[PDB]
DNA sequence: TGCGAAATTCCATGACA
DNA sequence: ATTGTCATGGAATTTCGCA
DNA sequence: TGCGAAATTCCATGACA
DNA sequence: ATTGTCATGGAATTTCGCA
């Protein structure tokens, strides 16, 4: 078979809900499968019209072949259907309560919550505008398993933010409280 | 000079007066007798302000001043004379129009990489469209690959926003604009500065320095004006579409689109390029790295047959930038400091100011 | 046709498909094995719409329509293909811009005599002077003599009145337009009419058919300018001293003022020439009558390399005067019936009308 | 001496009161003394202002050497005589009582009064709108002496109005009694 | 190689400001 | 403290398909 | 004729619309 | 049912002044 490209797989899917953030309430993630490569849009739900208006805005620079995502009610709908037979993507879908498909993907979502649980410290609702340094740090970590950084194997050159990633990789003890703050 | 005059009467040599001619007296008045007909030759002392009377009348050229002045009067070297008036009548300097043409463009290299260079500008007023007006366009210099955001004005605050959004997926080294207010603003500066980007200034009033995008405009405006023929103008829903179908169209002098320059393999967009399916992406990328160094690279034109390239020293006049009705086109003389390349220049003003110009805003002054 | 992909298929030659090749079946689908890569070859009643899609993307012309469909396909002379539907598609035609360069310039013959042929026309808006906004511009034909009149209007009424001062002097023959509402009003025509004056007429939105005058508006505002520096623009009470000025100038290719053309001796202003103290006035009109058949006429440029010329049944679309934004800048296409002259025709619309139009505003039909 | 040429002398000369027409009362009349051309301008006063506007409008076309008048206060004022000598023009006077300088000239005026008296047959204050017809009569009527027109020795030409002049040299009845009946 | 047709490359023209 | 660009479609040139 | 300086003529450039 | 023009000022070319 055919060697692993960028734009063969998005996979897609939601995090939140998380504190109000400029009227926003969840992040719709998509990582290309390949380079691992994550782009972030935020939205006020996890519904079919906030899905298809975020993917229009990623659609217009790069189209996957595949969508994969779980079987989440935004994703499942059939306006989401013809929205990617108009597009020619192929929707895959994980079997109910198998959520989980891919770990390079579960290991960015991990990577994201971890983030953002750092970023938000004494400001919880402060995360819309810190979307985009997280996606930049997400896209300039070195990846262990292919020796690169998803904006290396998506771009073919070296960033002018090499040292966007300062992620020490557990939480701290005041880290943890803020979370543990947050839902109390 | 009445005293050269009166040995020119007695019949003496004084260089410049040809000897073969009668010099005579009548009215009070030296005359001679030349080809043409009798002609007074007026004292040293006179002359000037017979060039400059004659100058005035409709503030003419040289050879146009010289035929008025030769109806009534001879003396040697009359154009000498005539070229020095109109190189101190300011009115003329500042009104005329240039006759010489800019030295030939320049075409600089193609930014080496992806995200070394961003040119950016607004595209508007358009048709309303849900309230937007404008276009912020981001063209990447080395792949052409171009983002497109509708705005409501042309002014820093969305140009920063968008740009929020745009350098999620990455940041330039570089961002060259124009002098238009949404970018020189010290908001703008800032914003730069926190991210590691340097700001790039054209030269006032030179689009041309900003061609890449501005070139752009006319590409999306067509396209626009196609998709819209015999329907309302609502461009703003037909934005994103634009910037997907010209970031995948090929330039016939390429034979690539910008998207293949930047990803280096088309996305699932229709006719996709299928050439490197069974590379892996190192080889893939290893393609991409060596096509992206051989893009053809335009050269200078030649030279017009009149053109002028300026020099440290030379006396210049920059171009009025919004002219009233009935006012001159031209500022006041002002002097060469730097040159910065053939085609741009330090210019001090009358008014001791530095400015930094393009030669296609000036003109070199006339009769030295 | 897949009959014909069924005889390839089994080996036998079909003109058009080059024999060397090995044309096998896949997929369901006919395909080739060519230097660039495996290739499918559609049946020729799916090319047209194959065509059709790569084209519409980015309605781009031949070259990157091309690109995009060889993607994936390939059939014989795939570009002939290309071509048709790019001479089909209206929205490209009437958004596209020409590349061909309108055939050169003509000089017609300077008009023989004075008042053979005024040239006439408005500047303007100026600055208020006055209440004053306008001026009438006259320029004779053959001298170059010029009249100008102050005006609050660029209206009928205030040209006739104008008109009428001026053609007491005497009358010409022919007076030159643009299409101006001054000039194309019934009241105009009837006023003509009256006095035995043929109406003639620019071709729409082309000055330079009356660059003669548009010329003058240049010397005009160049003089008023170098007059007004450092002072309010009070224009109105310049116009006579601008007027006499002119009038008395020297044109260097010509060696004469207009003054003298159309007089044959200079009046009482300074510098007058005395050439022709001691001839008769008999003596001085026969000396005018031979400087005026004498003076220089300039020739017709060289065709540039890329220039059409028009010829009877040609296609050809028409500039769209004032397109508004994000609208086709030309007409659809119609048919040149008439050459006039190289530079003019007379075409038909679609909508059956005849108009006489400069080649300037043409663009010839792209792909027959 | 020089042969006589166009510009070397203008007589001028006012002619009226007439009727009002369009608010104007006379017409300052001015001829070329070589050629005979002649130019009329209406004016609301024999004032040296209304001379000085009307021969500015003169002189932006052509200025002449001499100006010749009789002694009207208009042309005796120390304000025409700074008005002639900014534009280098000799101002010449005939002596008092003898106004009559120039027969050439007077066959003009004699022309022009008889010439407003024949149009303006049932149209008093009409004039203003006929001093166009009247000047292209004027300088198309062909001298016994010079031989030409006016319009001819001004511009070497014919004209396009040959037929301008249809005078048939003397009032007939109906001319003379209107004239009557103006002054009645 | 050598011919005629097809493909590709050249590049003047005009248009973005 | 900087700097023109490039889609377009006929024409010119080169390559292809065959002998 | 032949030389060097002055005069004249040439003409690209830009600007009127 | 008509159509480009021409001031400008360096450079190219021609003429002048003298031998
Ligand atoms: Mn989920
Ligand atoms: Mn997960
Ligand atoms: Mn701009
Ligand atoms: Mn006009
Ligand atoms: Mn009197
Ligand atoms: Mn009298
Ligand atoms: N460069
Ligand atoms: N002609
Ligand atoms: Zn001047
Ligand atoms: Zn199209």
């Amino acid at each position: 078979d055919r060697p692993q490209k960028p734009f063969d797989k998005f996979f897609i899917d939601y995090i939140g809900p998380l504190p109000p953030s400029q009227g926003y309430l969840y992040v719709l993630v998509v990582v290309d499968g390949m380079t691992g490569f994550t782009w972030l849009y935020p939205t006020k739900a996890p519904s079919t019209s906030a899905t298809v208006k975020s993917l229009n805005v990623l659609t217009s620079i790069a189209i996957p072949k595949v969508i994969h995502s779980d079987q989440g009610a935004a994703f499942t709908s059939s306006t989401f259907a013809e929205w990617a037979k108009e597009r020619g993507i192929h929707l895959e879908f994980s079997t109910p309560y198998h959520p989980q498909s891919s770990g390079k993907v579960e290991r960015k979502h991990s990577d994201i919550k971890r983030l953002l649980t750092k970023l938000l410290v004494g400001r919880p609702t402060k995360w819309y505008d810190l979307l985009p340094v997280v996606q930049l740090a997400l896209n300039n970590t070195y990846s262990p398993v292919l020796k690169y950084t998803p904006h290396q194997l998506l771009f073919g050159i070296d960033s002018n933010t090499p040292f966007a990633n300062q992620d020490t990789l557990d939480l701290t003890r005041e880290e943890e409280l803020s979370l543990l703050q947050e839902i109390r | 000079l009445d005293a050269e005059l009166d040995q020119l009467l007695q019949g003496h040599y004084i260089k410049g007066y040809p000897k073969q001619y009668t010099y005579f007296l009548e009215d009070g008045k030296v005359k001679v007798s030349r080809p043409e007909g009798v002609k007074i030759i007026p004292p040293q002392s006179d002359r000037q302000k017979i060039v400059l009377q004659a100058h005035n009348l409709a503030h003419t050229g040289r050879e146009a001043t010289l035929l008025k002045i030769a109806n009534l009067y001879w003396w040697p070297n009359m154009r000498k004379d005539v070229v020095k008036q109109l190189g101190r009548c300011q009115q003329c300097l500042i009104t005329n129009a240039s006759n010489k043409a800019s030295g030939p463009i320049l075409r600089p290299d193609r930014p080496q990489k992806p995200f070394d260079k961003f040119f950016i500008d607004y595209i508007g007023p358009l048709p309303p469209s849900q309230g937007y007006l404008y276009v912020l366009v981001v063209v990447d210099g080395m792949t052409g690959f171009t983002w497109l955001y509708p705005t409501k004005a042309p002014s820093t605050s969305a140009t920063v926003k968008s740009l929020n959004v745009l350098t999620s997926i990455a940041i330039p080294k570089v961002i060259h604009s124009d002098q238009g207010a949404a970018f020189t603003s010290s908001t703008f500066a800032e914003w730069a500065k926190e991210r590691g980007i340097h700001l790039e200034f054209s030269t006032p009033y030179h689009p041309q320095s900003s061609g890449k995008v501005e070139r752009k405009h006319s590409d999306i405006k067509r396209l626009l004006t196609k998709l819209l023929v015999g329907r309302p103008t609502k461009w703003y829903d037909l934005l994103p579409v634009v910037q997907l179908a010209l970031n995948n169209t090929y330039s016939p002098v390429l034979k690539y689109t910008p998207h293949q320059l930047l990803f280096g393999i088309d996305s699932n967009t229709p006719f996709a390029n299928q050439d490197t399916l069974d590379l892996t992406r190192e080889e893939e990328l290893s393609l991409l790295q060596e096509i992206r160094t051989s893009l053809y690279h335009p050269s200078t034109p030649p030279a017009s047959s009149r053109s002028w390239s300026p020099v440290v020293g030379q006396l210049v006049q920059e171009r009025v930038a919004r002219p009233a009705s009935l006012r001159p086109r031209w500022h006041k003389p002002s002097t060469v400091l730097k040159v910065l390349n053939p085609r741009t220049v330090v210019i001090l003003d009358h008014l001791g100011n530095n400015r930094t110009v393009s030669i296609d805003n000036l003109k070199p002054t006339s009769h030295q």
